């Protein structure tokens, strides 16, 4: 019902290679050349991936910054309400970006800010001209 | 097998079921109840029982109805019937026994039987036994055809046949309980020695071996599974398959290298992107330090827009440095990704050079069994007899398988050195023409009722025919004997005064050099117990190395020998031998073969009887006149002893049926 395991014996193969006399032959030079074609490719693109290797040397090293460990506040400093509207003006509704541009809001808090002084501040108006973009 | 069963088994019969030709012989039984079936099916059994239990005396219908009991032995007429068909039909009182009930003193019938081969010699026994005139008819000097048997000496070699294949239902286990037979288990180890001399190591002697046995069971896939038996108009060939699916191997090592590569291809691709976007992501961060720098430089105290500026840039190069690094997280797993993939090849290749000539032997050693080119069997029916193969070890005639033919044809009428030139059948008989083959100016003329003519098919193959037929046989007759193949294959036997190889090995091979010469001296066999080595010439070899002299021949023996056993140990031959039975006018060949487009059915097909038309036109229909046997009429048994063995037993009882007449049918 099957072939003995590890050989290939398909119709369609067989056909294949009984079609004339060097049809064997013509169909195992076929896949020699598509190896040797794709062999040369791989030697292409590990020779273009080995020169972007290495422009990446040195990594992103000499670019890190410090980390900011500063605890969460509650109260809005008048320093930080002016920080949120320029962070809403170029980041919209980006909670967690806001949050981390202003240092010491949680995500939450940044979304009170949003309703809270949501008249004073006119987000409405500034959230319309960030979509402006 | 053991018991009464065990004597069916002996003798190729079902024991709990009549088989066609007993069907013929008793209809009344086998058409009846199933009670009856049992009875005589234990009568014929019980009979074959005696027979085996002691063949060196004739077993006859007192004795056999003596050793019965009830309720079996009550029917006489029963026990009568079956003992007469057990006894025409050779399966009991074959072979050389002494007789209780001396010889008829006047014969019936005369029987000419063309050639004195073991089917010949079978025949003729029975045909005597049954009481008619018969004459053998030997273009050699000696009996036994292509049992042949090189005596010089102390040294005692057969070109002929010397291998008994298995003991378990075979005829000549009778035989060797009738003849003093030396037979001896042969050993199935097996080395193999390289071109170069060494030996082959067990990884690979076994790895090629289990190729070899995987690409047969394709070709068996191939031709019942696939119907892959027909090419452009023609046959496949055994050849042909097991090329088809090497290639078919040799291809897939190629997919798989070409879908392994690709995975690579693939990956390393997906690295480019990669490496491309993290080339560009170093760059934006590259600008973004330095505008943060910039915006850090502007010493306080600043407004709320340059402190936004300074948090803003610190958020998105933070941001951005996140995302690089998730690009380098990345970029670690497809980098050893790839040294997965490049470490985990496929095969580069299916089989090497070194690889293909050990596969080569061992497609020899296949063209040494059927004793052909694997390019002429036929791919469906090149195995049809395995299906009967016997059970046993296989065994040598050590003292010279010449014994079984000599000590058949004692006390029969031989007519040595008579070429049968021409065979005659008319309605009212035949005439055998036939000369002597030392001067054959002197010309015999022989008549009889009947002709058996067991010529071997090489013979019944020649063009301008070695034997003439008049009338000529029918074309049914005649196309079966050019579809069938008639093989070859050749012995060298070398005689030294020592023993230089492994004594406990019966067996080694050479592997060649070439595919052509793959079955030239690639195998040696140590079967003897004086110091004999003994050489094949199998395949496309046989034929062509019948056309090179001895000399040459033992010299490329010793040639392979000197590189297995060392130069210097292996002496010269006292005494040798090389057969040449394709030249050898009386065969033709070595035996026969199911050819590529022809079937088992051939085989049914030669042993049928020629009838000639009737002499007055108007007149009844005539009898059958000319009649077959031989190596080549035996559908299930064909190539070997035992079936020309019983081929032989066959025509007996039908000649006898035909001249003498069937008391046991009613
Ligand atoms: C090399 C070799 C090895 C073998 N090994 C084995 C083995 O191990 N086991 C096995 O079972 N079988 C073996 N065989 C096969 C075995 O030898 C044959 O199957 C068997 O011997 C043939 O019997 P036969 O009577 O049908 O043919 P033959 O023995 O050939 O009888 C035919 C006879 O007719 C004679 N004859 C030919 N032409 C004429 C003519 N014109 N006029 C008169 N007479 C003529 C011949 O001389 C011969 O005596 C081997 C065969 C060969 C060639
Ligand atoms: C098998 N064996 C051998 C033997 N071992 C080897 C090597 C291979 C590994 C060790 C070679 N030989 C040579 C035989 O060559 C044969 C025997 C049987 C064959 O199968 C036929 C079956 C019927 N249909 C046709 C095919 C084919 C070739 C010595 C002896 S002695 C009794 C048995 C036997
Ligand atoms: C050649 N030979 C042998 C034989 N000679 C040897 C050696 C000793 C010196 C030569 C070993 N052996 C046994 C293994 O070799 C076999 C066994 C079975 C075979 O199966 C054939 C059977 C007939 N139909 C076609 C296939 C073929 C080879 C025994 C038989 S029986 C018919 C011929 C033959």
């Amino acid at each position: 019902r099957k072939p003995p395991k590890g050989m290939f014996l398909s119709q369609e193969d067989v056909e294949a290679v009984s079609a004339n006399a060097t049809a064997a032959t013509t169909v195992l030079r076929q896949l020699d050349m598509e190896l040797v074609s794709v062999k040369r490719q791989i030697q292409n693109i590990k020779q273009t991936n080995s020169a972007l290797k290495e422009k990446l040397d040195g990594g992103i090293e000499p670019y890190r910054l410090p980390e900011v460990i500063q605890k969460c506040n509650a109260r809005w400093t008048t320093e930080e309400q002016l920080l949120a509207v320029q962070a809403i003006r170029k980041y919209g509704r980006d909670f967690q970006a806001i949050s981390d541009v202003i240092g010491n809001k949680s995500v939450v808090q940044v979304k009170n800010f949003f309703v809270n002084y949501r008249r004073r501040f006119n987000i409405d108006e500034v959230l319309q001209e960030w979509e402006a973009e | 097998p053991s018991g009464v069963e065990g004597a069916a088994f002996q003798s190729r019969l079902p024991h709990d079921r009549m088989t066609s030709q007993e069907a013929a012989c008793f209809p009344d039984i086998i058409s009846g109840p199933q009670q009856t079936q049992k009875v005589f099916l234990f009568i014929r059994n019980r009979t074959l029982q005696l027979w085996l239990d002691n063949p060196k005396i004739q077993l006859t219908f007192e004795a056999t109805l003596q050793q019965l009991e009830a309720p079996y032995n009550s029917d006489t007429v029963l026990v009568h019937r079956v003992h007469s068909y057990l006894e025409r039909h050779g399966l009991i009182n074959f072979g050389i026994y002494k007789r209780i009930k001396p010889l008829p003193t006047k014969k019936t019938g005369k029987v000419i039987i063309i050639g004195s081969g073991v089917s010949g010699l079978a025949a003729a026994r029975q045909l005597q036994s049954f009481g008619m005139d018969v004459t053998l008819l030997e273009a050699r000097d000696r009996v036994g055809g292509r049992v042949a048997t090189f005596r010089k000496g102390n040294y005692v070699a057969d070109l002929g046949a010397m291998v008994v294949t298995g003991l378990g239902g075979n005829p000549m286990a009778v035989v060797s309980k009738q003849v003093n037979m030396e037979l001896a288990k042969i050993k199935q180890k097996c080395p193999l020695y390289e071109a170069n001399g060494q030996a082959v190591p067990k990884e690979k002697d076994e790895m090629v071996e289990q190729e070899f046995n995987r690409l047969l069971e394709a070709t068996s896939y191939l031709s019942h599974q696939l119907d892959f038996n027909v090419l452009n108009n023609k046959p496949v060939s055994l050849g042909q398959a097991l090329e088809v699916v090497i290639q078919l191997q040799e291809k897939h090592v190629k997919d798989e290298q070409i879908e392994h590569w690709k995975k690579i291809v693939k990956t390393q691709e997906e690295l480019k992107e990669l490496l491309n976007k993290m080339v560009n992501l170093k760059e934006k961060i590259k600008e973004l330090h330095q505008q943060y720098k910039e915006a850090s430089e502007v010493k306080p105290p600043r407004d709320i827009t340059a402190e936004f500026l300074v948090k803003s840039k610190h958020r998105d190069l933070t941001a951005l440095c996140k995302e690089y690094d998730e690009l380098a997280e990345t970029q670690g797993k497809l980098e050893e990704k790839l040294q997965e993939l490049e470490a985990n090849p496929p095969s580069d290749v299916y089989l090497s050079s070194r690889d293909r000539q050990i596969l080569d032997w061992h497609f020899a050693n296949l063209e040494f069994a059927n004793a052909t080119p694997l390019s002429t069997l036929s791919l469906k029916h090149w195995d049809q007899d395995d299906d009967f193969e016997f059970t046993g070890s296989h065994l040598t005639v050590r003292n010279g398988y010449s014994c079984v033919p000599v000590a058949l044809a004692e006390g029969l009428d031989i007519k040595l050195n008579t070429a049968v030139r021409q065979v005659r059948y008319t309605a009212s008989g035949c005439e055998v023409i036939a000369v002597n083959t030392r001067s054959t100016s002197q010309t015999f003329i022989y008549k009889c009722d009947a002709v058996l003519c067991t010529l071997p098919l090489g013979v019944l193959k020649q063009q301008p025919p070695a034997v003439q037929f008049v009338p000529p046989l029918p074309e049914w007759k005649t196309s079966a004997v050019q579809r069938m193949g008639f093989g070859n294959l050749n012995k060298v036997v070398l005689c030294f005064d020592r023993v230089f190889w492994d004594p406990s090995v019966n067996l080694f091979g050479h592997v060649g050099s070439t595919t052509a010469s793959r079955g030239e001296l690639f195998l040696f066999w140590n079967l003897y117990k004086a110091p004999i080595l003994l050489a094949l010439v199998a395949g496309e070899a046989a034929g062509i190395m019948e056309n090179i002299s001895d000399d040459v021949i033992v010299g490329r023996c010793l040639a392979i020998l000197k590189g297995i056993f060392g130069s210097s140990a292996v002496p010269q031959p006292k005494e040798t031998v090389v057969s040449r039975w394709r030249a050898d006018p009386w065969a033709r060949g070595s035996y026969s073969y199911v050819a590529a487009g022809s079937s088992g059915n051939d085989y049914d097909l030669m042993a049928q009887p020629i009838t000639p038309g009737p002499s007055i036109p108007g007149a009844p229909q005539p009898i059958p006149r000319l009649f077959f046997a031989g190596e080549h009429t035996i559908r299930n048994y064909p190539a070997t002893v035992h079936g020309a063995l019983l081929s032989g037993l066959r025509e007996a009882g039908r000649i006898a049926d035909q001249f003498l007449g069937a008391m046991y049918t009613l």
